[PDB]
């Protein structure tokens, strides 16, 4: 049962999430994310660091990127 | 053919290792290792096919990946072997690991850029090409995102786990492999990636040469576990969907099985490895 969608501006950047099995975007650029068996999430820019939700993974990506555009 | 503790390398060994890594980068070969690792960590999932991570083959897969890299190093300088980083011991930014004659230090405050050592972007010798964002410089934040590297006592607790792996053979598993990988328990291998930060925290973590030294010590800890537990061995041993069984071959090579990689001594020895 997928998490709810989200849309907000986090540290100046637009993060969006939606069920697909779940997609995340940072300023319109898709961010690879994955769900772990226990329900936590990671993204490709935090791939050894489980966080509880896809929004938390999106925010972690914005923290990691320090303003840099994501590459597809 | 002996893998040594990084802390024990001579100045000449450090120089030759650095030069061999930089030549693989220059020739283009290095970046394809970065790409291979990222492809696998983006595809290794708990509910589907999993080979390089979050699965029993995490250990033999990284063992063969490191052997590929070491053999590529040896094609440039046959004297070079992969050293290992015992992060239970060399656990500060002050470790000689992070000196300008070896890997360089942590990144500056502003953008995490590594400013010294042979891999600093300013040298012109370490472009980050395989990447998930626009930044093309090596980054690190040693101890930024997690305060502490594992300790020896935490390591010992993991080495004491007798079963190699357990169903469901993923990031939810009990047993040695998943505690060493770190998805459960006090967290060894994952936490080191997080502690280094920068590209080492990401799918393109081999962009940092410390990747190899971290995985060479993870690999050494598997060898140590084997000595502690001669009565335990790789599982599963056949017929397990989505997971590499003992005698099944592994991607990307397709011609090698976990069974072919259990005994490191076929390929290398350590400077020191305790008898059972
Ligand atoms: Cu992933
Ligand atoms: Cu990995
Ligand atoms: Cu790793
Ligand atoms: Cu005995």
């Amino acid at each position: 049962a997928a998490p709810e969608s989200f849309d907000e501006v986090y540290k100046g950047r637009r993060i969006q999430g939606r069920p697909a099995g779940y997609e995340v975007f940072v300023d319109g650029v898709q961010l690879h994310v994955m769900r772990n068996a226990d329900g936590s999430w990671i993204s490709v820019v935090s791939h050894y660091d489980p966080v509880p939700t896809p929004r938390a993974a999106a925010r972690a990506a914005v923290d990691e990127l320090q303003g840099a555009p994501l590459l597809p | 053919t002996v893998r040594k503790n990084q802390a024990t390398l001579t100045a000449d060994e450090k120089r030759r290792f650095v030069a061999a890594v930089l030549e693989l980068k220059r020739s283009g070969r290095y970046d394809e290792f970065v790409r291979t690792h990222n492809e696998f960590i983006m595809s290794d999932t708990d509910s589907g096919e999993r080979t390089g991570h979050r699965s029993p083959s995490f250990l033999p897969w990284h063992r063969r990946f490191l052997l590929d890299f070491e053999q590529a190093l040896q094609s440039v300088d046959s004297s070079v072997t992969l050293p290992y980083w015992d992060w239970s011991a060399d656990r500060t930014v002050r470790a000689s690991l992070w000196a300008p004659d070896f890997l360089g230090g942590t990144g500056r405050s502003t953008d995490g850029r590594v400013m010294d050592g042979p891999f600093a972007a300013s040298t012109g010798n370490w472009p980050i090409n395989v990447r998930v964002d626009s930044r093309t410089y090596l980054r690190r934040s040693l101890g930024g995102s997690v305060a502490e590297l594992p300790t020896r006592a935490e390591v010992e607790s993991v080495l004491a786990i007798s079963a190699y792996d357990l169903p469901p053979y993923n990031s939810a598993s009990e047993g040695f492999r998943n505690h060493l990988e770190g998805w459960r328990g006090v967290n060894l291998h994952n936490r080191v990636h997080v502690w280094v930060g920068g590209q080492m925290a990401t799918g393109v973590s081999p962009n940092d040469p410390v990747f190899w030294l971290h995985h060479a010590y993870v690999d050494k800890l598997w060898a140590e576990w084997q000595r502690r537990h001669p009565d335990s061995a790789y599982v599963p041993t056949g017929g397990t969907p989505d997971v590499v069984d003992l005698n099944e071959t592994m991607k990307p090579w397709n011609t090698v099985r976990p069974a072919d990689l259990l005994d490191h001594t076929a390929y290398y020895t350590f400077d020191a490895l305790e008898h059972h």
